[PDB]
């Protein structure tokens, strides 16, 4: 299961 | 033995034909078993193998709908990381993540990881603290910093010691005649002259899963390191995978040297030699 | 900024002539992802072609694996041909089946 992803 | 669970994100900018490309593939050791592409006719996570498939909808629909935020994120990451290193909107750029967890024999979390690239090159990595941060550069600084001010790692931290063990224990559960088996290396070596004088020994490995395998040629018991031509190691298509090892040496003198193969599906590693018929 | 690809081109069974096999030509090392394969035979581009999904290597160079069904013969030559931005011209690798 994937995690999540933040704007850098 | 040890597992893992890892992702890998591409995001490719391509001015003039359309929005940047999203990619992601999700491995268990060196078995992969989703992937999305958001040049797919219609996106979407799609299993890769069998043991996935009997997830039921509400997993392929959590995960395509991440997956279709995560691509999202990654255009604005894109157009961020142009500000952050003063290039032009005409050029391709690339981003790249890797994430994941490692779980010991004993099953407990060994270590997560997740690192980020910009155009190939290391940008940032969470430390193995789960709790900071190691920027490759200026920009990545400024990234570290909002993160920090976000309390990223913490978010990082919880997603790895608990969803990605979790979820890693149950797809070894569910694909554990496969995901749980080693597949020893058949092995043989080869002999080929290259003149009068000289032949090419090659020891091969094949049809061994997983990827991880020593190959190493002796002579007169000691390691041929520097004189060793090794070749990467290459998946043959059916989940296992295939590599040689090659040295030049003075006919006369083959019986002199000695292949050795470590690899986690043999009891001991293994010797061979040449053995003319 | 530009890495490019190393290629193998191998089968997935050590060949026998006549026996059903696959024709493989793995791609790697290489960066950006853009990159063009195909499979040859007899200098023809062979039509049922397929490709593992993009990922890459823990040094962010991508890695790819183009394959195709094929019964291999005595005579019959194969071979992998690939364009990347890295390369002036395509590269030829023919397939060598001890290799």
């Amino acid at each position: 299961k994937a995690g999540q992803v933040v704007t850098i | 033995g040890s597992h893992s669970m890892r992702y890998f994100y591409t995001a490719m900018s391509r001015p003039g034909r359309g929005e940047p490309r999203f990619i992601a593939v999700g491995y268990v050791d060196d078995t992969q078993f989703v992937r999305f592409d958001s040049d797919a006719a219609s996106p979407r996570t799609e299993p890769r193998a069998p043991w996935i498939e009997q997830e039921g909808p509400e997993y392929w629909d959590g995960e395509t709908r991440n997956m279709k935020a995560s691509a999202q994120t990654y255009r604005e990451n894109l157009r961020i990381a142009l500000r952050y290193y003063n290039q032009s909107e005409a050029g391709s750029h690339i981003i790249q993540r890797m994430y994941g967890c490692d779980l010991g024999p004993d099953g407990r979390l060994l270590r997560g990881h997740d690192q980020s690239a910009y155009d190939g090159k290391d940008y940032i990595a969470l430390n193995e603290d789960l709790s900071s941060w190691t920027a490759a550069d200026t920009a990545a600084q400024i990234t570290q910093r909002k993160w920090e001010a976000a309390r990223v790692a913490e978010q990082l931290r919880a997603y790895l010691e608990g969803l990605c063990v979790e979820w890693l224990r149950r797809y070894l559960e569910n694909g554990k005649e496969t995901l749980q088996r080693a597949d020893p290396p058949k092995t043989h070596v080869t002999h080929h002259p290259v003149s009068d004088h000289e032949a090419t020994l090659r020891c091969w490995a094949l049809g061994f899963y997983p990827a991880e395998i020593t190959l190493t040629w002796q002579r007169d018991g000691e390691d041929q390191t520097q004189d060793t031509e090794l070749v990467e190691t290459r998946p043959a298509g059916d989940r296992t995978f295939q590599k040689w090892a090659a040295v030049v040496v003075p006919s006369g003198e083959e019986q002199r040297y000695t292949c050795h193969v470590q690899h986690e599906g043999l009891p001991k590693p293994l010797t061979l030699r040449w053995e003319p018929s | 900024i530009q890495r490019t690809p190393k290629i193998q081109v191998y089968s997935r069974h050590p060949a026998e002539n006549g026996k059903s096999n696959f024709l493989n030509c793995y791609v790697s090392g290489f960066h950006p992802s853009d990159i063009e394969v195909d499979l040859l035979k007899n200098g023809e581009r062979i039509e049922k072609v397929e490709h593992s999904d993009l990922s890459f290597s823990k040094d962010w160079s991508f890695y790819l694996l183009y394959y195709t069904e094929f019964t291999p013969t005595e005579k019959d030559e194969y071979a992998c041909r690939v364009n990347h931005v890295t390369l002036s011209q395509p590269k030829i690798v023919k397939w060598d089946r001890d290799m």
